[PDB]
């Protein structure tokens, strides 16, 4: 897990896009979704998610 | 190339064997198919690489004998299958045992087949537009194969 | 040869740029058909009428009924046997009896 | 089309930006005399 | 032939193939070890 | 240039008869020909009610071919209307008792859903085979290039180009082969 | 209430017819749509499609000048690439600066 | 509940590949913004509609100067995301009264003082 | 609902241009 | 209102001391059908002079003489516009 | 055979054909020699009727001698008034085609044109739809139209 985190090619990130609220998307997002940051909706976890 | 030859006394000649073209373009490569540069760059339609890994009756060789890495011999074996399927190898047929001959049913053209066209049942529900069931057309093995579209190719059909 | 396009159908192609680089210019003379590339005209046997009435030959019952001749027409002309029928007054009066022309 | 080349040559975008096709004066009369500027 | 969601081999002799679409695995000693998916 | 008006008309709105072969061809491919000469759609005086389509002409429609298995999965339904009057064919089946039926359908469904369809359809003519009535072939203008370039088979390649080849592999003198 | 928004239609629909009838003239050509448009912007040719359309019907040998510029600059753009701006630039790719 | 975010402070703390990217010179920062409007209003919240109005950028891709001060770019990080900021240039200097009416603004960014609209031979 | 190329790539575009905005605002 | 312009364009040629055009066939279409198109051109010492659209092959080498001879008295439908500009 | 030599297969080329494009000092010759050809040609009158596309209010026209043209505003000239139309886009003739990168310069083109008719259009009916339509929530909008005709163009040997 922290290996993916560290070589991903992919510049962007659920965690940037949503702490800085870019593209106007915490409209969409609940307030716990930043602390999660994107690996685990709802009572799933997504580990292929970084 | 050994044959074995009977009279009971049988008894096997060895042959000799055609040569591989000298001075492989990439020296240093394991598989025969990275000595060449070929690694991502043949499909089923090249006849001329995929026949000599092939029995004269159609059968893919074994892999000990061809020095193919498994990754290139599952993707020669599956491109033989859509070559032979696609009608390419007219001189590669089953041999025909005894008092058996083609079947005579008139030959579909097909390329690009997967599956043996006989165990594979019709779509009848082909479902809507967000449903709809997919005709898988090439094989998934090819999927690394460089590509000249501007988005990847269609698998799914 | 510098046109990137063949000159042997439609008009032979000179791409220029003037020295100043401002202007583009394009010298397009015609081609003409070569005489090797022709056919003779077949002498031996014309108004476009004679052509249609073999191609509409009347051989049974005289003149034939609307269905056997609206098939018969529709064939000749690649269409369906819909286009041939009449329409009723109301559309028939609401043509235009005098509809406008350009040249 | 051609929106993101006109604009990587420094030009306006759509050519009915700032350019000499719209901001020149479109005609003028005979004798020379120029025409009344544009409302534009 | 049992019909299995998920087919599992169930003696040494019991072998496995992929005939008319689908996997099964058929054993010479015991018949009733056959199934399909 | 230079010709009386109706000439000049007749000339500029006068309908073409083109070459389609097909063997070894997917239908659809030849289908989007098909579709756009017989609207009208080659031309740049194409107009939705000018009526300007042209004849096309697809021969060795008997020996098209389809990607993947699309002849085994492909299934062509009608219905003659009474209960229990639901057919499903899949493509092997409807190729076998009509040799025509493939490409046909495959242009109707790519043409404008509207009565000129049923028009364009009259201008479409599929024969099995090469052999071409004598009228057809004298109407014949030009022929179009194949959409599908064919692979060649083992036996097709000269001998000249099989050494171009290289041999990738030698196989040990001791195999039986 | 439908002659009024037909109005809004025409434009929209007339622009489709164009679109169409260059598509035919530029195909005859060899040329996809795509490429003949882009390629003559990138000549600072500024001919609107409503006006090509008139060149291909009345002007085909005007027309085909046209598509091989396009055609001739399109070239120039694959070179280019290839070339990673060491290569000069093509004698059709050159821009005439304003100020 | 949607509320008003407030964003962590590094976000606008750049790198110094940021830097040869857009190349911009942390020190000398330039003086005024070019803001345009490139999306809509509807559909976001009323104080990012508040604030569209207060920066004059009612009208969509109609560009507005603005001062490149702490106060004023407090109000373009709420609206950060509907709106393009460029930095003002001015190639030839400041206009004068003189140059006032010849001047252009260039999709460069750059305030041209001479617009000539002739060929530059 | 698979997310279209078209769609993804759009979303993109945009986020550079909000990317930048940031780095012009930190000065 | 000229009938038979082949005849006329014979003379004309004839005067020009040019040999008597050839007709061909140059382009063909649908010939066997009701709505046939053909392109007759004049040949003249295998050089092309005029040529000519028609429904029937008589009646495109008939239009083929009107597209000579408009070519011959210098009426072709490119001419040079007439000339209105002059004051004087 | 070389490094990063790959035999020939389907997928070892690309699909298309590379082209090679001449070099630029012969084609620059041959440049200045096809336009001194067409310079000739405007210079010696070799040509017949031309067409012009001309940039005119806010539209493109494609335009020849003796063309009318109808403008949807009000122009401020006078009728019978002659006009020069400044923005040309092209120059046709038969045998060759000038095109402007975007304009053509003054030099080469003169396009002139007068003014036959001040007029409005006719009634156009916006009515647009609402709750309680009714027939008499309607607008008509008339517009000041000029019509002009197109008189001369004039190409000069200034290439
Ligand atoms: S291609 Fe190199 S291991 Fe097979
Ligand atoms: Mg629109
Ligand atoms: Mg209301
Ligand atoms: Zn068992």
């Amino acid at each position: 897990q922290r290996e993916r985190e560290l070589n991903n090619q992919n510049p962007w990130t659920f965690e940037h896009i949503a702490t800085a609220n870019m593209f106007g998307i915490r409209k969409f997002l609940s307030p716990y979704d930043l602390t999660q940051k994107g690996r685990y909706w709802g009572k799933f976890y997504m580990p292929k998610r970084v | 190339l050994r044959e074995v030859v009977k009279i009971t006394v049988i008894e096997g000649r060895i042959t000799e064997t055609p040569k591989a073209t000298p001075d492989p373009p990439n020296p240093s490569g394991q598989c025969p198919i990275c000595r060449w540069n070929l690694k991502h760059k043949y499909t089923y339609e090249d006849v001329l690489l995929l026949s000599q890994f092939i029995r004269p009756y159609g059968g893919m060789l074994p892999r000990r004998v061809t020095g193919l890495c498994r990754e290139e011999h599952r993707k020669i074996e599956e491109c033989v299958k859509m070559a032979h399927r696609a009608g390419l190898l007219p001189n590669h047929r089953p041999q025909l045992p005894e008092g058996c001959l083609p079947k005579d049913k008139p030959k579909l053209n097909r390329y690009l087949t997967r599956w043996a066209p006989k165990s594979v049942k019709p779509i009848y529900k082909k479902g809507h537009r967000w449903n709809k069931v997919g005709m898988a057309v090439g094989s998934p093995l090819l999927k690394d194969n460089v590509c000249y579209s501007r988005r990847p190719l269609k698998m799914m059909h | 040869t510098y046109s990137s396009l063949p000159d042997d159908y439609n008009c032979q192609v000179d791409l220029a740029l003037t020295a100043d680089g401002r202007t583009i210019v394009c010298y397009h003379p015609s081609v003409d058909i070569p005489y090797e590339h022709t056919k003779p005209i077949p002498q031996p046997d014309e108004t476009h009428e004679q052509i249609l009435k073999a191609k509409l030959e009347v051989r049974k019952s005289k003149q034939l009924e609307q269905g056997p001749m609206i098939e018969q027409l529709s064939k000749v002309f690649y269409t369906t046997k819909h286009r041939w029928y009449p329409h009723g007054q109301y559309h028939n009066r609401r043509k235009k009896l005098n509809p406008p022309r350009d040249r | 089309a051609g929106g993101q080349w006109r604009l990587q040559q420094g030009l306006a975008a759509n050519p009915s930006g700032y350019g000499p096709l719209t901001e020149l004066p479109d005609w003028s009369f005979a004798d020379g005399r120029p025409a009344p500027p544009m409302k534009g | 032939f049992k019909t299995k969601g998920v087919i599992k081999k169930r003696c040494k002799d019991c072998y496995k193939v992929k005939r008319r679409g689908r996997w099964f695995i058929l054993c010479k000693t015991n018949p009733k070890h056959k199934q399909r998916q | 240039s230079s010709f009386s008006r109706a000439p000049q008309q007749w000339a500029t709105f006068a309908r073409m008869w083109y070459l389609l072969d097909g063997k070894m061809q997917p239908p659809g491919k030849l289908a989007v020909i098909a579709s756009n000469k017989l609207q009208g759609l080659n031309k740049p005086v194409y107009h939705q009610l000018s009526d300007c389509g042209d004849h096309v002409v697809i021969i060795n429609t008997r020996h098209i071919a389809f990607s993947g298995n699309k002849w085994e999965q492909k299934v062509y339904s009608s219905h003659t209307g009474y209960p229990g009057g639901f057919r499903q064919v899949t493509a092997a089946q409807l190729h076998r008792k009509d040799p025509v039926a493939i490409v046909k359908l495959a242009i109707y469904g790519m043409l404008p859903k509207n009565l000129h369809r049923r028009t364009m359809m009259q201008r479409l003519h599929l024969f099995p085979d090469e052999d071409i009535p004598e009228d057809i072939l004298k109407n014949l203008v030009e022929e179009l290039p194949q959409p599908r370039r064919v692979p060649k088979r083992l036996d097709e390649y000269t001998q000249e180009e099989i050494e171009a080849f290289p041999r990738v592999w030698t196989p040990p003198d001791d195999f039986r082969m | 209430v439908k002659c009024t928004k037909a109005r809004r239609l025409k434009k929209r629909n007339l622009r489709t017819l164009w679109i169409n009838r260059i598509t035919a003239a530029s195909q005859e050509h060899g040329l996809k749509y795509p490429a003949f448009i882009v390629n003559l912007i990138k000549c600072q040719v500024e001919l609107n499609r409503k006006v090509l359309v008139d060149l291909a019907i009345y002007e085909p040998k005007t027309f085909k000048s046209l598509a091989a510029l396009a055609k001739r600059r399109q070239q120039e753009g694959f070179a280019a690439a290839l070339g990673d701006g060491k290569e000069p630039e093509g004698i059709f790719s050159r821009v005439v600066q304003y100020h | 509940k949607f509320t008003k975010s407030r964003i962590p402070d590094k976000v606008f703390q750049p790198k110094p590949e940021d830097h040869e990217k857009y190349g911009g010179d942390p020190q000398n920062p330039h003086k005024l913004h070019i803001v345009t409007r490139i999306r809509s209003t509807k559909r976001r919240p009323y104080w990012e509609k508040d604030t569209i109005k207060m920066l004059g950028l009612q009208k969509a891709h109609s560009p507005q100067i603005h001062k490149n001060i702490p106060s004023v770019n407090a109000k373009l990080k709420v609206v950060k995301h509907l709106i393009r900021i460029q930095p003002l240039k001015l190639p030839q200097g400041l206009p004068t009264e003189e140059t006032m009416s010849s001047t252009c603004l260039k999709s460069t960014g750059e305030l041209v003082v001479q617009w000539h609209l002739k060929p530059v031979e | 609902r698979t997310v279209s190329f078209q769609a993804k790539e759009s979303m993109i575009r945009r986020l550079e241009v909000e990317a930048e905005n940031h780095y012009w605002l930190s000065m | 209102t000229v009938v038979n312009p082949m005849g006329l364009l014979v003379e004309e040629l004839k005067k020009r001391n040019i040999s008597a055009p050839e007709s061909r066939l140059t382009r063909q279409s649908g010939s066997t059908t009701a709505l046939p198109l053909y392109f007759v051109g004049l040949y003249c010492d295998r050089k092309l002079i005029a040529e000519g659209p028609g429904e029937t092959v008589l009646v495109a080498e008939e239009e083929a003489a009107r597209v000579a001879l408009r070519k011959l008295y210098g009426f072709t439908e490119n001419r040079r516009p007439w000339d209105y500009s002059k004051p004087k | 055979y070389p490094q990063g030599y790959v035999p020939k297969t389907s997928l070892s080329s690309p699909p298309w054909q590379e082209v090679v494009l001449p070099d630029p000092v012969e084609e620059t010759r041959h440049h200045a020699e096809v336009v001194k050809r067409v310079n000739e040609l405007i210079a010696t009158g070799q040509y017949g009727r031309l067409f012009a596309v001309v940039h005119f209010a806010s539209h493109q026209w494609k335009v020849t001698a003796e063309d009318l043209i109808l403008i949807e505003n009000e122009l401020d000239i006078k009728c019978g008034e002659r006009i020069r139309l400044e923005k040309v886009l092209l120059v046709g003739a038969d045998n060759f085609t000038l095109l402007g990168k975007p304009l053509l310069r003054k030099e080469l083109v003169r396009v002139e044109a007068t003014v036959i008719e001040k007029t409005e259009s006719w009634p156009k009916i916006n009515m647009k739809f609402r709750k309680r339509k009714n027939f008499r929530k309607k607008k008509i909008i008339v517009n000041p139209q000029t019509i002009l005709r197109i008189n001369t163009i004039e190409i000069a040997p200034r290439l």
